[PDB]
């Protein structure tokens, strides 16, 4: 069970932004939603509790909502000081525990949105001879600076053996990141294909390689 | 007002243990349960479980088995997280916080003290052993690049510590080179890739060589990257 949040939400100063949090009947369906604000390098802070209530010191610019098995955080009057990662969380009856979403970076646009270019390299024959296999997914040219990378084997999700960087800018003033999937040569050979899927704002880009 | 004071940073070898403290400061310790939450560097929050500060009984998330133990010492208003047999993949910041119970409805009692976080404790697990890289060619592919060009590269795998430098054709080739920030893997080793976009027509007659230098291990590798 996961609570699915977009990697990135963005606007210009003063705009409203609406950050989604998608669950199921056995988490958001059944339980109260909380939102946290985490500024980079700092502890998460409670923003919203019980779906739509604000603790003291939280301005009513921040609003929460819950509908069936999804929830949302709206931020009006967007300003720089809002820039942070935002997490939703609920009790998940299936995990018997509290579950956090993946988090959404909020960016006040300093330039127009730019969609990611994705380059996916298969393992080299040399590496396979060394009894290892690394798929290399290079993601470039995006803004704002946050993505979600998902890997698939024969188009089912693979979570094991994944290492993904944060975004950093290249000289073109757009963000890039890299993600690496580690396999055995036996895994690589035995599947029809592996995929790197990158989600960014309105874009999903999926590149697939085969042995 | 809740304040939670957490013990400082820890630098640990694989197989060692660590005991992180989370001390309540300026409120009554048994008022609220304490939740533990991990965050690997640059990544999301992971709920580890929580401990009941009245009864003492811990409850663990499914991810977190024998090696992770929550405990209390109510003589000094402190919750602990104890990790044994530390792995490099344990590296991250470990937060404690107060937590709310599950509620039936919104008519139930609420205080803001229900959800207040400590600053977190960074636990770094690393051998800090010097490891040279393995370098592999990333053969040219035209899929992702402009008309009449192809991307090719080198994968520089499993080294420690930073840094690695990469040049192409001994510095003669600089245009369109991108050497990506390294990833710090769950293994505790680094990898990175360097990619360059070149003319497709050149492929059958221009040699491309990445020059990888890992000073810390005194390793130099030059890899020819062929179609
Ligand atoms: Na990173
Ligand atoms: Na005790
Ligand atoms: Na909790
Ligand atoms: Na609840």
């Amino acid at each position: 069970s996961v609570l699915t949040q977009p990697p990135s939400a963005s606007g210009t100063p003063g705009q409203s932004v609406n950050i989604s949090c998608s669950g199921s009947s056995s988490n958001i369906g059944n339980s109260y939603v909380y939102w946290y604000q985490q500024l980079p390098g700092t502890a998460p802070k409670l923003l919203i509790y019980r779906n739509n209530r604000r603790p003291s010191g939280v301005p009513d610019r921040f609003s929460g909502s819950k509908s069936d098995t999804s929830a949302s955080l709206a931020i009006s009057g967007l300003r720089s000081e809002d820039e942070a990662d935002y997490y939703c969380a609920t009790w998940d009856d299936s995990l018997s525990g509290r579950l956090f979403g993946g988090g959404t970076k909020l960016t006040v646009l300093g330039q127009p949105k730019a969609a990611p270019s994705v380059t996916l390299f298969p393992p080299s024959s040399e590496e396979l001879q060394a009894n290892k296999a690394t798929l290399v997914c290079l993601i470039s040219d995006f803004y704002p600076g946050a993505v979600t990378v998902a890997w698939k084997a024969d188009s089912s999700p693979v979570k094991a053996g994944v290492e993904t960087t944060t975004p950093s800018k290249q000289s073109n003033n757009k963000y890039a990141a890299s993600s690496y999937l580690s396999l055995t040569p036996e895994q690589w050979k035995s599947h029809r294909s592996y995929s790197c899927q990158v989600t960014h704002e309105g874009s999903t880009v999926e590149k697939t390689v085969a042995p | 007002q809740v304040h939670l004071v957490q013990s400082g940073s820890e630098l640990k070898k694989p197989g060692a243990s660590v005991k992180v403290s989370c001390k309540a400061s300026g409120y009554s310790f048994s008022r609220y349960g304490i939740k533990w939450v991990r965050q690997a560097p640059g990544q999301g929050l992971e709920w580890m479980g929580w401990i009941n500060t009245r009864s003492g009984v811990p409850a663990y998330a499914q991810g977190f088995t024998g090696r992770f133990v929550f405990s209390l010492d109510t003589s000094v208003d402190t919750a602990f997280l104890e990790i044994s047999s530390l792995k490099t993949e344990d590296t991250g910041i470990y937060y404690c916080a107060t937590r709310p119970p599950r509620f039936y409805d919104k008519t139930e009692y609420w205080e803001d003290g229900f959800d207040v976080w400590g600053r977190g404790t960074l636990v770094t697990v690393s051998s800090a052993s010097t490891k040279g890289p393995s370098v592999f060619p990333l053969a040219p592919s035209s899929k992702s690049t402009s008309g009449g060009t192809a991307a090719l590269g080198c994968l520089v795998k499993d080294y420690f510590p930073e840094p690695v430098t990469v040049s192409w054709n001994s510095g003669a080739l600089t245009s369109g080179v991108h050497t990506f920030p390294a990833v710090l893997q769950s293994s505790g080793l680094y990898s990175l890739s360097s990619v360059v976009t070149v003319p497709s027509s050149s492929l059958g007659t221009q040699t491309y060589i990445c020059n990888v230098n890992h000073k810390p291990s005194n390793t130099k590798v030059d890899k020819r990257v062929e179609p």
